[PDB]
């Protein structure tokens, strides 16, 4: 009983990390953002929605793991 | 559209000019490449080695002495090169090896005549897969 | 192998690519042609600034 | 205002209506179930 | 406890929206397209 | 507590009135004056071609 | 009464408000307030022309924009510090999502009756293996209806409360001794970045639920 | 029972991660994409059909750890 | 006694996150389809068994962890 | 006798993972086969026995993994 | 609760390591920018600021991560 | 020593997944094969011996830590 | 109230192996500064001052991660 | 109370596998370096100081690692 | 108070993969080396010793690790 409000801040703890999925992966598309325009300037247009559309996708599921530590914090 | 133009040129006789085609393959830097009907535009150098040509037909094998590769961005592939080859016939080991050993010789040989002599090598050594 | 270092530039590479197949050539279909492909007679001669002269070489 | 045009609406996006009423049924039978937490 | 409450209003405006810009919204800016192309063309 | 935030969202909207607001002038004048620009061009051309 | 059925008028309000009052006595010239609109409208009709590709595609043209701007709109809303939660109901959202992809399920078994259900036999397989791709489409075929709205609600929960708490922490850290007024800048540029990322978690959340469910329609509509 | 439901929620809390490497994946897919149609300019209606397919199944890695996340709550 | 069923929670938690391997898999399996094609786009009749037959098999052993989870869960 | 049950439930739990080297693994097999083939189309029937040879002595080693657990679970 | 602010601390903690693809992240962007300049000598005016884009809401995500290990530290 | 055997269990538990050393890596070289003769056609029995060579003195490492895994199972 | 402290020193110590990322991360910075300099030796202190920001400004994350390590020890 | 130092002991364990960014990537900005002078012999050492700096404080990461070991240590 | 021994021991079991994509390092510089001297063969003596170089006081690093996993063992 006073281990369960701990144990769920600990399980905030553990379910933080989760969002390195998105520190590592909205990256390499600004990475290959930089690759999608440097061998090919009068394209960017055509990439630059939909590189950052797939930014939105991962984004989001990074902060897919986060909420599910606030909703654990609370 | 589909299939794809080929234009073969050879400083002494072009093979072909505007040729429907199917498949080509052929040996770069990077590899041996084959390309189809429609390609991404690549400038790619040809290595000395062999380039199959397959159509609705069969596929012609040639050996090649190198050169270029170049796909055009409305999917027209030419390719530039020096030698012609047939079936098999115009390659022989009486030929190769006795002259081969001379030039593995001349390899030891001042500077500019021992490049050669090893880049023949190699191109002899190449033709051994034409021996096969 | 590193030809492009110490030896030939790459037309050139090619040449001798095209002097090797036409050298291992088949004695039967080697023609007059392909030896008329492998008839080096140019000269060069390197003037100088001075109209100046070299012997000429045989390429 | 704005001139009103017969647009199809009905005889299109049937099955998105049909849906939501499915759901709001299925919802129903929900929060008559799970509303005595 | 408000599940009913959210979704019959939401639901009602989705209504609402669907049959509302449908017969308004889109085609009133399809005549400002017809009509530029109408005076452009001739 | 929330008034906080509600600074930072006039920190914001005071850099969106610097900085966006003259961005989109320009970029609804460019279309405004193209578009009233060719709709301009072809009145004025087939008036010349009622002169042809 | 509801807080959030007057957030749904606001809503109708501000969609009246970008039309009505926007057009300027019906002129050809479209003035700068409905550029916004056209340049939307073009954004929509460019996305959906290419995504589901059909000779007759316009005609759930209406729908991705009427599935669209509720949520460009209900995004724009609660970005406002002192709001109750619009889109954060994931309750709502998700029953939302369940009553599209229902629609979506209904619609395609009107069009194909029985070879519906050809969607699950996508490419060419060797034997063994053919019920598999089944199975784990049927488990991804309703793993399509669920996440969905659970998307974009728990970006929401995770977009506002965020603003909430982090306001409590410049609470909890301006209370203390008043060495806290010196540099005490960085946290408020830090969450006005967090709007600026909140800004993004509306726009784009709303585009990407338009360009998933063009998707699913094209997939709907038309077998493979 | 005070123990029980604390180990559940911390069994939530590392059934958090499983989404990490699909926050790495649907953006590695979209790193393609970007080498591909800078590469290639006509190809940009053709491989996006599969590549939002690919998307979704790269959710189908790392949803159902997280409803593995959501039920072990319930 | 109550621990026994508790592990089974944190044991469930952490017996799933082996879809990660997923998560990154067949992502790639998708880029380089993507990577590949994009080079050639009349190879996609070809490739496009065949990448789905590289995509399933890759997946189903991530199919195995979460069950693994279930009866452990279960 | 009766905590050694609930470590041998976590123990499945923390034995489950190695499929992980199956997850990532195989699948990059895949990748380079994709490749493989596009920037060389007629090499699909040389390459496609012995990369799925390439399959099966790697995909098994994550296999054992899990007979592992299932073994640290009976 | 003699138990609870050190279990808090130690779950600051293990909430540490998740700014890890903060460390790479916005880093490997910075690869391919130089990458970008480099092939492409004038298209540094172009990329940088779409680049400091993929600065930005790159690293956020890991502030995110330590304002998790900021307030179970402390709220 | 109640807690021993569960401590051998559980460390057999730990000692498991460092096979995963081995599902990486193996693959990679079969990968690289894989751009050995899509690349060049006439190296296959060249490398198909010494990458399956690079095969077995690979995984090895990794069956070494799943038979620590059977002496800390029993032994 | 003996407790707690420990439990200090030991969040300090999970709190610290963040700087792994920081490590690969300015790594792989220069790595693609050698990369892009020897195929430009034209264009060198041009990027360098801009690779040595990204330099800075990346290993700033794990600047923040020990001190946040130091007064986890605090 | 003997559970601090103790702890202490075990803190500075888990505050040593940070140098694993370290010990990969001091070594592969020299990788690179290698991949820079066998294509381009002409410049070999005037990049040299920049592959030593990045060494230096690369490594300056795990020294930082392995003194918080020091420090929470003795 | 038997407690101390024990958890210098268990500090020295975490002290351990520190030196793990050292192993990775170290390894892919000669990977890379080969990436060097495969496609230039005129420029191995002015790699190997360098490279050998960027070996050693790479990996020491990495038996930095094992030498504290010594110093708290001892």
């Amino acid at each position: 009983m006073q281990l369960v409000l701990a144990a769920k801040y600990i399980g905030a703890g553990i379910s933080t990390i989760g969002l390195l999925g998105a520190g590592i992966g909205i990256a390499i598309v600004f990475a290959a953002l930089i690759n999608g325009v440097s061998r090919n300037p009068s394209i960017k247009d055509t990439v630059f929605p939909m590189a950052i559309l797939g930014f939105a996708l991962s984004e989001a599921t990074g902060l897919f793991c986060l909420m599910v530590s606030f909703l654990l914090l609370f | 559209s589909s299939g794809l133009k080929l234009q073969f040129a050879l400083p002494h006789e072009t093979l072909y000019s505007g040729s429907e085609v199917t498949q080509v393959n052929l040996p770069a830097k990077s590899g041996r490449i084959g390309v189809l009907a429609n390609h991404v535009p690549t400038v790619e150098q040809l290595l000395p080695g062999v380039v199959e040509v397959m159509e609705g037909s069969n596929s012609k094998k040639f050996f090649i002495s190198g050169g270029f590769a170049t796909v055009q961005p409305d999917s027209q592939l030419c390719v530039t090169a020096i030698e012609a080859f047939p079936l098999e016939s115009f390659s022989q080991e009486n030929i190769k090896n006795l002259l081969a050993e001379a030039k593995k010789n001349v390899s030891s040989s001042d500077a500019r005549e021992a490049a050669e002599a090893a880049i023949q090598v190699e191109v002899l050594e190449n033709l051994q897969s034409v021996l096969k | 192998s590193a030809w492009r270092k110490a030896g030939i530039s790459y037309a050139a590479y090619l040449n001798v690519a095209a002097q090797a197949i036409r050298s291992s050539l088949k004695t039967e279909l080697q023609t007059a042609s392909v030896l008329n492909r492998s008839q080096t007679d140019a000269f060069y001669t390197q003037y100088k600034n001075g109209t100046a002269a070299s012997e000429p070489t045989p390429i | 205002m704005l001139k009103r045009f017969p647009t199809p609406i009905l005889k299109v996006y049937w099955p998105f209506f049909v849906a939501g009423a499915a759901v709001y049924y299925g919802m129903s039978k929900a929060a008559d179930l799970s509303s005595n937490t | 406890f408000y599940f009913m409450n959210q979704l019959t209003y939401g639901f009602l405006l989705m209504i609402t929206l669907l049959i509302l810009f449908s017969q308004f919204f889109l085609p009133m800016i399809l005549r400002l397209y017809v009509s530029r192309l109408f005076i452009s063309k001739l | 507590d929330e008034s906080i935030l509600l600074l930072t969202f006039l920190g914001f909207t005071g850099l969106v009135a610097k900085y966006l607001a003259p961005a989109y002038k320009d970029f609804a004048d460019a279309r405004m004056k193209k578009v009233s620009d060719v709709l301009n061009a072809s009145r004025n051309k087939h008036v010349e071609a009622v002169k042809d | 009464l509801t807080t959030f059925s007057l957030y749904t008028i606001i809503v109708l309000l501000v969609i009246t408000s970008l039309y009505t009052l926007t057009n300027n006595n019906n002129k050809i010239i479209g003035s700068r307030w409905l550029i916004s609109q056209e340049a939307i409208y073009d954004t929509i009709m460019n996305m959906t022309k290419g995504q589901i590709g059909g000779k007759n595609w316009g005609l759930y043209f209406p729908m991705i924009f009427t599935l669209f701007m509720f949520i460009f709109i209900a995004n724009l809303i609660s970005m406002i510090p002192y709001s109750f939660a619009l889109s954060a109901h994931l309750v709502f959202i998700i029953s939302l999502s369940i009553v599209i992809w229902l629609g979506n399920t209904i619609l395609g078994l009107y069009k194909h009756g029985w070879v519906f259900f050809s969607l699950f036999v996508p490419a060419g397989t060797p034997l063994p293996l053919v019920p598999l791709l089944v199975i784990i489409e049927t488990l991804s075929y309703f793993a399509r209806a669920i996440s969905l709205g659970l998307r974009l609600g728990s970006n929401i929960l995770a977009g506002h409360l965020l603003m909430v708490i982090l306001a409590g922490l410049t609470f909890n850290f301006m209370l203390i001794n008043l060495f806290t007024l010196v540099f005490g800048f960085v946290p408020l540029a830090m969450i006005l970045a967090i709007m600026m990322l909140e800004f993004a978690i509306g726009i784009i959340q709303g585009y990407v639920w338009a360009i998933l469910t063009a998707s699913y329609l094209k997939d709907a509509v038309y077998l493979h």
